[PDB]
RNA sequence: GCAGAGGUUCUAGCUACACCCUCUAUAAAAAACUAAGGACCACACGA
């Protein structure tokens, strides 16, 4: 009467790092979407990163207003900022912040990881400098922060994107085991920024719920 | 000679029924409200001997 | 199945898009007076449940 | 007894009813993949049961045919695996009561269900010209390796994109992803998340998933388009675009090749017709069947999150 | 599993052609004891044999080469 | 209502509505579940208890699909007007598991089976059970002389009569069909 | 972070009780709130009847004099019987009342193992002092609904369709937390309208527990 | 049925397309082998 059956990780396919598609055969009779719609949750607004947009407007009096000399807008140069993904740093606050640029794309190499900053992806380019002497922009978003805050909500603003996963899918199919009603089969896509490994971060979210629901163990 | 739909407002406001007749409504599965409140209340219903 | 705010969830669902090309509106009509009928009855029932 | 259709040249010779042929009422099940449907578990068993009694034979489970007969009747749980094999490669042809035209028989890969009823995936619903108000379909087994081969190279629904008639798609969505797709591909003046800069499409559905902004809002959000316009070779432009979230989140169910201009309208169904036709002409026929079955799927899932509903008012 | 035989269709221009070499190569590969060439994925014979016409492995002039060479095989076995 | 029952309802007439002679009470046979021209149920219901009192031209039981004298063809259920995951697509219709639950639709079928003997040649067929070359769990279901006790559940396949081909001919469930034989 | 509890668990009424969760997080409330009702929803412990043995009768079609309802009436009814029981999964109740009024739960032999949420419920009306009932009620527990014809021997006894579920009605309201050190907490409060066989309270520690085990499955080994 | 004869069984079982076994005067030791009579007309309903 308290049995119920407990699904089994049947297959973790990776397509990238980034992106992989875990599944789980048994589960139960409508439980495959619960524990999805629970994680897919958990994940997206409550996984907590590293990553504060929001850095200090270098040579620009507004947001909107675009700094001559660097080819990319200023609003893109601030996308390719929220995109850069950051390795938690240790410190939670947001700590650095350097311009360092050269003629061409700059990638986020430069800005180098002072401390604990961890840079995940130095290839990823923050912007298009066509001057070589102009040195701009750039920056650091170190501040830990738990799912996406809007700028309106949270110097230059940039919308937040701490949370780890950028797209999660759950979805579900019938699968009987044996002979046996169908049962719900969940396999859930998780495309993660680069601080965390996709299955990590499924395991991060499953510990954070399984604190919410630690009270109640039934000792 | 039936019921013109001000009676039939009426009558809901006489419960706690919104007059309007869409009553906001949210998803079984994902727990999220769904946009634009959804028409809901009792129609007759026939199972047809069609097995 | 969906639920209202109240958590009664809703037993049937229906496909809205019926309801234009084949104009049989009193469907619309009829499911309205049977939410206000059914309010009109839980209060009743709510009435009864106590003393 | 010679002729007219109770004469038997009309009544038998031209129309020959066939075994190994069942019949049943329709359902959606939408979750089938466009090229699969949905059998039922004790039809199906019924139907291929020749090929149950071989496959038990093969496997030494059933020593003598008469005994295969016997578990057959047991439907003991070993039939039932022998069932699933059989089903998972043999095509079954699905009829329509009036054949008016060769999409009326399609064939398509069968997937044992719980129910009674044989379930058709949606978009060939609108192919089939049926409906759901209790429809029944003949359903047949192909025997031969020629009639299974024929049935998965031409009788399959993939094969059969466009409509003999006009070179157009005939899987064109009909009624609720086309709803769904709409809401999605629409414009409000004001709404939540309204003018934010989104980094791409993923951005954008995990901003919807999260509630900050609507379906509907619009933002600045860069999109990755790629090019077909070397021929074979895929170009990648990227773009600041002004879009709604809804369009930026179906961007992500349409292929590389397709241009970001067709998903920037409101996608109704003439609209949505024409996106097909240029998926299927600039892209190959299978990356046009997963586009279609992304799509149903998409408009499905964001028809019923919409919410849309007809009342008085 | 191949749900889709547009790739088959590119190696055999005819089509109605590909059902045709198909049907002689599984013929093979289920009646007679033939290998399949393409590896099977939990695949029936019909599937293999259209997974084999999309790989280019077996095609109306290969099958024919094929079964030339195993006539002249059993004129081998006969000594 | 001098006294109602389920098969049965004993009205006793107001002495103003009784004649003078040989008269006082109207006694209603209810009709229980028979097979319907259309294989559903007639089933009579009795609305009404002891010493009610009971006016000319009232409806003293339901009949079919009657709810307290008032035509019940179905059952008001409770309807949302939204496209749901496409499972409702052209016209098809969602139902919560708790209306099967509710046992709300389910409706009884009543099918009568009937086996003939007849005067055969080499003998008549014999509707007793000498029936050879038969499971015994079918035979215990059949009584001594074959035929199926009466609220025995069957299965489509099982034997229900004991008819013998002179010297196999015995009726049995058509297949898909089952439930007590009433 | 913040870990919820039961502050409070009232009992507004016999059948639908309300419980709340204090400490919980932005987003974690709903979250919770949504898993719990569908949890519950779904799969909890209950007890209903599985097999019912009218004495008179021998098939549920069937009439049994002095007794103003069906005996398939009778099973619809007993169908839906407020029954809790524990120590040993499955029981017997047994029925016997003659005379005249119509039949209760309360008038079902009481058992210790066994006692009766709604005795006030009917079951049938005996409408005949001469007549009297006799049955043998069978309850055990189990989930979510299990039709009559999955389930499975003479002919006396009838199988009658078991609906487990104790829980009929299930709403989740969250709400902001009246806590003022910490801002942007979000009180969750549940109210399950139930049958009244299981307990509010052991009930969502069961559900917590059946959704973590489920959960324990997706972190690593 | 090696030809004749008998045959376990898993209705009946050298032909229905059939098939196999053992045995030498007649049945008895053993496993592998296989699909059944439904005509016409009205009414009603569903697509
Ligand atoms: N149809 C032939 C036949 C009748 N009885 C049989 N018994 C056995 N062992 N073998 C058979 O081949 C036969
Ligand atoms: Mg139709």
């Amino acid at each position: 009467v308290t049995e119920f059956l407990k699904p089994r990780l049947v297959d973790i396919e990776q397509v990238s790092s980034t992106h992989a598609k875990v599944t789980l055969e048994p589960l139960e009779r409508g439980f495959g979407h619960t524990l999805g719609n629970a994680l897919r949750r958990i994940l997206l607004s409550s996984m907590p990163g590293c990553a504060v947009t929001e850095v200090e407007i270098d040579g620009v009096l507004h947001e909107y207003s675009t700094k001559e000399g660097v080819q990319e807008d200023i609003l893109e140069i601030l996308l390719n900022l929220k995109g850069l993904a950051v390795r938690v740093q240790g410190k939670d606050e947001v700590i650095l912040t350097l311009n360092k640029s050269g003629i061409g794309p700059v990638t986020a190499a430069d800005i180098t990881h002072d401390g604990d900053v961890e840079i995940v992806k130095p290839q990823h380019v923050i912007c298009h400098l066509t001057d070589e002497n102009a040195s701009i922009s750039m920056r650091i978003k170190v501040q830990r922060g738990r799912g996406y805050v809007p700028a309106s909500t949270r110097r230059l603003l940039v919308d937040a994107c701490y949370s780890p996963v950028e797209r999660i899918a759950y979805n579900v199919e019938a699968a009987r085991v044996e002979q046996r009603t169908d049962l719900d089969k969940l396999v859930i896509e998780m495309e993660t920024n680069g601080t965390i490994d996709p299955e990590e971060a499924i395991r991060r979210a499953a510990t954070i719920l399984a604190e919410q629901l630690e009270a109640f163990v039934d000792l | 000679d039936g019921a013109k739909e001000a009676e039939i407002k009426e009558l809901l406001k006489l419960g706690d029924l919104p007059t309007s007749g869409q009553i906001r409504l949210y998803d079984g599965r994902t727990g999220e409200q769904f946009e634009r409140p959804v028409t809901v209340g009792y129609m007759y219903m026939l199972k047809l001997n069609h097995l | 199945m969906p639920y209202d705010e109240n958590g009664t969830p809703v037993d049937i669902v229906l496909n809205p898009l019926g309801v234009p090309s084949r104009m049989n509106i009193g469907q619309i009509l009829e499911t309205h007076l049977g939410m206000a009928a059914k309010g009109i009855g839980d209060k009743i029932n709510a009435m009864l449940k106590q003393q | 007894m010679i002729k007219g259709k109770q004469g038997r040249f009309r009544q038998n010779l031209l129309g020959k009813r066939v075994d190994y042929s069942g019949r049943s009422v329709i359902t959606v099940g939408p979750y089938l993949r466009l090229h699969q449907c949905g059998l039922p578990k004790k039809m199906a068993l019924e139907l291929f049961k020749p090929f149950i009694y071989g496959k038990l034979e093969l496997r030494g489970l059933a020593t003598t045919i008469k005994a295969a007969k016997k578990m057959v009747e047991r439907e003991e749980a070993v039939v039932w695996d022998i069932l699933d094999e059989v089903i998972r490669e043999h095509p079954v042809l699905l009829n329509r009561a009036p054949t008016l035209h060769r999409l009326g028989i399609q064939a398509f890969e069968p997937v044992l269900i719980e129910g009674k009823a044989i379930q058709l995936h949606p978009l060939v619903c609108a192919a089939y010209n049926a409906d759901f108000d209790g429809d029944q379909m003949a359903v047949h087994v192909p025997l031969t390796l020629e009639a299974q081969l024929e049935a998965r190279a031409l009788m399959m629904s993939t094969n059969n994109i466009l409509s003999p008639a006009n070179g157009e798609p005939i899987i064109v969505p009909s009624q609720d992803v086309v709803l769904g797709l709409y809401y999605m591909t629409r414009d409000c003046v004001n709404a939540k998340g309204e003018g934010m800069v989104l980094t791409g499409p993923k951005e954008a559905e995990r901003l919807y998933r999260s509630g900050l902004a609507s379906l509907h809002a619009r933002v600045k959000v860069r999109i990755t388009e790629y090019e077909k316009d070397a021929n074979g070779e895929l170009v990648a432009k990227t773009s600041l675009k002004d879009t709604t979230v809804g369009r930026a989140i179906l961007w992500m169910i349409v292929p590389k090749g397709l241009p970001y201009s067709i998903v920037n309208q409101a996608l109704g169904k003439k609209a949505i017709s024409k996106m097909l036709n240029t998926c299927y002409r600039i892209l190959g026929l299978k990356p046009t069947v997963i586009f279609a079955d992304q799509i149903m799927y998409t408009g499905f899932a964001y028809a019923a999150r919409s919410g849309a509903s007809v009342g008085i008012d | 599993a191949r749900v889709t035989v547009q790739d088959a269709v590119e190696k055999i221009g005819n089509r109605f052609d590909l059902v045709l070499v198909a049907a002689r190569r599984a013929r093979q590969m289920q009646v007679g004891g033939k290998d399949p060439l393409v590896p099977e994925e939990n695949d029936k014979t019909t599937v293999i044999a259209l997974r084999e016409i999309e790989e280019g492995l077996i095609n109306n002039q290969i099958l024919d080469v094929r079964e030339r060479q195993e006539q002249q095989e059993q004129e081998a076995a006969e000594l | 209502v001098q006294y109602v029952d389920a098969s049965r309802i004993v009205i006793k007439v107001n002495e103003d509505e009784m004649y003078p002679g040989e008269a006082g009470i109207d006694i209603y046979n209810l009709t229980k579940y028979t097979r319907s021209n259309q294989n559903t149920c007639i089933n009579q219901m009795p609305c009404v208890s002891l010493g009610e009192p009971v006016e000319r031209g009232d409806v003293l039981a339901d009949g079919p699909s009657t709810d307290l004298g008032e035509l019940a063809l179905g059952q008001n259920m409770r309807v949302a007007f939204m496209p749901w995951n496409g499972y409702n697509f052209e016209d098809s219709i969602l139902v919560s598991e708790r209306v099967v639950q509710e046992d709300r639709f389910t409706t009884i079928h009543i099918q009568e089976l009937a086996c003939v003997s007849r005067d055969t040649k080499l003998g008549p067929e014999e509707i007793t059970a000498d029936i050879p070359n038969v499971g015994e769990a079918a035979l215990s279901k059949l009584d001594e002389s074959g035929i199926v006790y009466i609220g025995a559940e069957v299965t489509g396949g099982d034997i229900l009569v004991g008819k013998v081909t002179p010297k196999d001919s015995s009726l049995r469930v058509p297949n898909g069909v089952s439930g007590t034989v009433i």
